[PDB]
This record gives structure tokens, C-alpha cells and sequence, in this order.
């Protein structure tokens, strides 16, 4: 779990034809600016306690029934 | 190598100074202005026939062109039994110029640096990182034990540390014992790991004005002048190509066969 | 040294602790949720 | 050149194989249509991998194209300390590989010609007039011992006898001891009267497919087929290779270091 900060950019998020201008932030309208994907290069270290056989593996994939009441 | 046992009685053998020259070669190296300032065509076979004179036979003094210091730092090619290097004298490249010196006066072996898969360290102070090419930008992060970045970050070029931009040869000394990433132009440059072996006994460099300047040892405590470093003041190139034939025996007595068993592709011009 | 290590630090007849010490390129995207 | 005494006992050394591939290097020659054949712009580096599997340490081993048999007579330079010659064969052209095996194989010291000015006389048998060029065509007027032509005129030169037409090599064996007026194209081709002093023991030349109708003398009495005169058949030229390759401890072992020293200053490969 990689942890962000916020600054806000020159940018400014506005809703045109409306009177809210100026504002700062990012809303949750179209987030993604119509971009496939956002890209971060990252590194990591760690030391993680496995079992010393290469060959166990712990479950991966599921199957999923909750809020059956939902 | 065997030990050698010599008796201090024997006896002074002649001057070999005859036969060395008539089966050795002579590379001479030059930038590009003097041959524009001396402005002739035959200017070779002049100093060809100047050097006959002094006992070298026909062709067997080997003139070679190099545009300036920079472009000669690539990968120089040094082809004779002896080599000169005529090296031009500029305030604003004193490092250049000496590293070039530390790369042609010394014995080097090198191996390459693929840096994108490995994380490289320097084991001791004869290990230098050799880069050239047509533009060698390196920058440099040291790292931890968890191989993260002090004062840098691995991922973010931008925060490396810059130890070198726009060279075509440059010797990079990190500190010894401490892994380092490194982003260097691939593209327009060749990084390679080296440990210098000792002097290289065939090439000797003359700096055409200017003064001492040359540190071809990267501890700040030593600056030595071997005899194969020259330095003469000049104004005209036919005057320091004059001085070069004319006192050619005490240049190569300055110098000694390279005595180096190599493995590398370089040709070279030979009797 | 590598940028994709794999490194022992301990190790046991069943268990044992790795050291992985990897470059990864996060590629994220946003989910919105609107109701009209 | 001092008397070596030796006894019949002295120990054998172990194999120089290994250290003599460490310390040498090869010259592979091979036609254009080779190349063309292979049809892969890395076939030159899986060699040398396939060299350095064989023991040659990478670099060492220099691959080097000519266009023909004719092409490559002229002036041949041959740079590693050993060299080996893939010459095709062609039916046709038979004296022209004979004089190819002849220059690349022997050791001749030479000397510059004036026909325009002196006549000419080959002393022994030793003595050659080896002419090479883009075309040579020399023709030969035998004087008497009142300098004047047998069956030929030294004004006219029609009345002069051919013994070469637009060749690219040609080794010319006149009669010892009579003076000839020799007409030459010296604006496309050079003549030097040669000797020939003995064997190039580092040049192997590989006959590709035909037979054995190579002649390095030029005796009628001797056809030698020396060791270093190699012949196999082939379809395809990557077998060739791969031929040479294996047995390359084979044919290294059929060749010898130059040893002659010689008093010109030429451009070499050497490790
Ligand atoms: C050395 O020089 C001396 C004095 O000129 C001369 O007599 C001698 O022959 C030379 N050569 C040798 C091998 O001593
Ligand atoms: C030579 O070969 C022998 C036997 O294979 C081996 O013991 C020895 O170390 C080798 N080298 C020398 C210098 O004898
Ligand atoms: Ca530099
Ligand atoms: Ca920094
Ligand atoms: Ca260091
Ligand atoms: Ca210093
Ligand atoms: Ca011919
Ligand atoms: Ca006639
Ligand atoms: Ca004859
Ligand atoms: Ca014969």
C-alpha cells in the first residue's frame, strides 16, 4: 500500500456555464482526463518471511457470495 | 616472470637507440589546427624525411589527426611501438585534458557496466568508472543496504546526484564500499569498470602551452609529473613539430616498450 | 548488486526471511461513482 | 642467427595450444559470395563465439572479404599473426590461384623497376617480376648481348612478346641472364623485380571445392603441395566454416609464426 500527499496544481477544477470558478482540488467527475492509465515509476524493499520450499502458495484467486442480504 | 640475477660488474651494452628506431614505429599526434597553421600538403613527408635524418627509416614515423581533445578522448586508438600526442593546451578543459592523460598513460582493464540490471560499487581506489562516447551525461545515487538512495531516489533521475554532463570521456571516483545507481546516455555513451594496472610506458603526452595542470591520479594528495608528461611554450606549430623531431631520442628515452599482454581489438602499426 | 534481487537473511529447515528489493512501474486508475 | 646446441633428452613441454590462441590472433579470408550465401548480418560474431568455444578469446579472431580471387591479388595485406585464405575454385583461372598461392604463401623481398630506363635481367631462379595492379599487361623484348631484340625491336614496341594482358597479378619468369626491354602499363600497374627468400609459414590458403592444381613454383620438375595448401569439397558455405572452426587446432598446427623481420613498417593486428 503506497501512500500519496496532495498538492493542488495551477489547474483549477470549474463547471462551465455555472457559477462555481476558481475552486481548487480535484473532483471525482472525470478524474482520469480520459488517460488509459496513471503511471508512477516506484521502488521497494522488503524482507518478508516465506516458507523456505519455492513450491507452497498461498491462496490467490476466490469466490465471493457476501452480502447475500444485499 | 622468473627472477632475474644480474652481477654488478657486467658491462655497458652500446647505444640501441640505432636499432630501436630502425625496428620500432613513431605515432604522432596532433590536433587539427596545427596542420590548418601550417597550411601544406607535403608538411608530412617533411617531417618523414626530418626524422630519416635523425635515424627513423622511411615510413615508419606514422602521423595520425585528431580534432581536439574532446573528440580524441573516444576511445583513442594508439597504434606504434611509441606514441606522442601533441595535446593543446585550454584553462577551460584542464580536467579533460588530464583525464585524457589518465586514460593514455596508464594501463586499464575494463570490463562492461550494464547499469539497467546491476547496482555497481568501486572495491577499491584503483577502481574508476571509465565512460565515453559522443555525449556522456552520468549521474550518480549512492544507496543503502536496502538498495533505496541516500539523498536520491532510485526511480526519480532528476534527484541524482550529477557527476557528469556532455563529456566524450570522463573518470568517475565515487566513494569506495557503497553501491551506486547510475543513469548514464546508453545511447551516446559506453560505460565501462576499470582498474588501472600501471603506467602505460609507450605513450607520452607533450602540452603544447600553458603550465602543469595534469593530475592523472584521482588522490588529491599526489599530482606527479612523470618524464613522459613534456609541457613546451609555443607560437607556431612548425616550431613545436621542429622540437619534437629534433630532440626525438630524448622523447623516447623518456618512454619504454609497453611490456603489456593484452586482450582486446585494437591494430596497430608496426615493423 | 541488482535492482531485482533476491536475497537470503535468514533460513530455517521450513521457513526462512527474503529480502526483495524490486523497480515496479504502479499503474492506477480512478473508479467514479455518480448517481443521478 | 647463432648455432642452437640441444640435447636429445630436454624434457617436452606441455601443449602451447592454449596459451599460443591466447596469445595470437587469425585472419579468416573469405569471398564476397560467402557472405552472400550466409545471408545473416551476425554470422561474424556466432564465429568468433564459435572460436572462443575452440579457445580464441573473443576479438581475436578477424574476418576479412574480398571480392575475388583477381580483386584481392592486388597487394594483398594480411594482418594477424595467422591467416587463413578460403580461395574458390574456378576451372578458369587456375594460374591465377597458383600465382595468389604463390605471393601469400612465400616470403619475397622486392625492389621498384624502371622499364622506361634500364633493362632487366632476372639473375637465378629465385628471381621473379611480380606485377600487380587494377590491369597489368607486360610484354617482353629478349636483347642480345649487343642490347639489340630477339624477334623483336626495342623502338617498336608491337614487335615486343606478351606474357600478360590486363592482369591483376602476374608473376613473369624470363630466361636468367639475357637483358629485357619490358613494356608495361606503369599508369595502372606496377612491376618489382623480386626474390624469393623462403615459405610464409603463418598463411594457410583453404581450397574450396576442384582440385590440387595449385603451383607456388615455378619449376615445371615440382608441383610441392606443402601443408599449408589445404583443399576440401563443399555444397554450402556455413559447413565450410563450421569445417574450419573444428579443425582450426589442425590447421594452426600446419602453420608457423612469420620469424622474418622485416624493414617495412605495415599495418597489423597483434594481441
Ligand atoms: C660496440 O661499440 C664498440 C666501440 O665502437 C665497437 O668496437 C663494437 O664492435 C660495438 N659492438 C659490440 C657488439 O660491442
Ligand atoms: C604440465 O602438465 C603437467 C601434466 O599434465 C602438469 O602437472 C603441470 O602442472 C603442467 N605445467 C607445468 C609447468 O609443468
Ligand atoms: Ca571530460
Ligand atoms: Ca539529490
Ligand atoms: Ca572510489
Ligand atoms: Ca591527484
Ligand atoms: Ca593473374
Ligand atoms: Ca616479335
Ligand atoms: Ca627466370
Ligand atoms: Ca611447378
Amino acid at each position: 500500500r503506497f501512500r500519496f500527499r496532495l498538492t493542488v496544481e495551477e489547474p483549477s477544477f470549474s463547471i462551465t456555464r455555472t457559477r462555481v470558478s476558481r475552486l481548487y482540488g480535484l473532483p471525482a467527475a472525470n478524474p482520469n482526463n480520459g488517460k488509459e492509465y496513471y503511471e508512477v515509476a516506484g521502488r521497494f524493499s522488503l524482507i518478508s518471511l516465506v516458507p523456505s520450499n519455492d513450491d507452497y502458495q498461498t491462496p490467490i484467486t476466490n469466490s465471493v457470495t457476501v452480502r447475500q442480504d444485499l | 616472470n622468473l627472477p632475474i640475477t644480474g652481477s654488478m660488474d657486467t658491462a655497458y651494452a652500446n647505444s640501441t637507440q640505432e636499432e630501436t628506431f630502425l625496428t620500432s614505429t613513431l605515432c604522432l599526434y596532433y590536433p587539427t589546427e596545427a596542420a590548418t597553421e601550417i597550411n601544406d600538403n607535403s608538411w608530412k613527408d617533411t617531417l618523414s624525411q626530418l626524422f630519416l635524418t635523425k635515424g627513423w627509416p622511411t615510413g615508419s614515423v606514422y602521423f595520425k589527426e585528431y580534432t581536439d581533445i574532446a573528440s580524441f578522448s573516444v576511445d583513442p586508438q594508439l597504434y606504434c611501438d611509441y606514441n606522442v600526442v601533441l595535446m593543446k593546451y585550454d584553462a577551460t578543459l584542464q580536467l579533460d585534458m588530464s583525464e585524457l592523460a589518465d586514460l593514455i598513460l596508464n594501463e586499464w582493464l575494463c570490463n562492461p557496466m550494464d547499469i539497467t540490471l546491476y547496482y555497481y560499487q568501486q572495491t577499491d581506489e584503483a577502481n574508476k568508472w571509465i565512460s565515453m562516447g559522443s555525449s556522456c551525461t552520468i549521474k550518480v545515487c549512492p544507496l543503502n543496504t536496502q538498495t533505496l538512495g541516500i539523498g536520491c531516489l532510485t526511480t526519480d533521475t532528476a534527484t541524482f546526484e550529477e557527476v557528469a554532463t556532455a563529456e566524450k570521456l570522463v573518470i568517475t571516483d565515487v566513494v569506495d564500499g557503497v553501491n551506486h545507481k547510475l543513469d548514464v546516455t546508453t545511447a551516446t555513451c559506453t560505460i565501462r569498470n576499470c582498474k588501472k594496472l600501471g603506467p602505460r610506458e609507450n605513450v607520452a603526452v607533450i602540452q603544447v602551452g600553458g603550465s602543469d595542470v595534469l593530475d592523472i591520479t584521482a588522490d588529491p594528495t599526489t599530482a606527479p609529473q612523470t618524464e613522459r608528461m613534456m609541457r613546451i611554450n609555443w607560437k607556431k606549430w612548425w616550431q613545436v613539430f621542429y622540437t619534437v623531431v629534433d630532440y626525438v631520442n630524448q622523447i623516447i628515452q623518456a618512454m619504454s616498450k609497453r611490456s603489456r599482454s593484452l586482450n582486446s581489438a585494437a591494430f596497430y602499426y608496426r615493423i | 548488486a541488482q535492482a531485482n534481487e533476491d536475497i537470503v537473511v535468514s533460513k530455517t529447515s521450513l521457513w526462512k526471511e527474503m529480502q526483495y528489493n524490486r523497480d515496479i512501474t504502479i499503474r492506477f486508475k480512478f473508479a467514479s461513482s455518480i448517481v443521478k
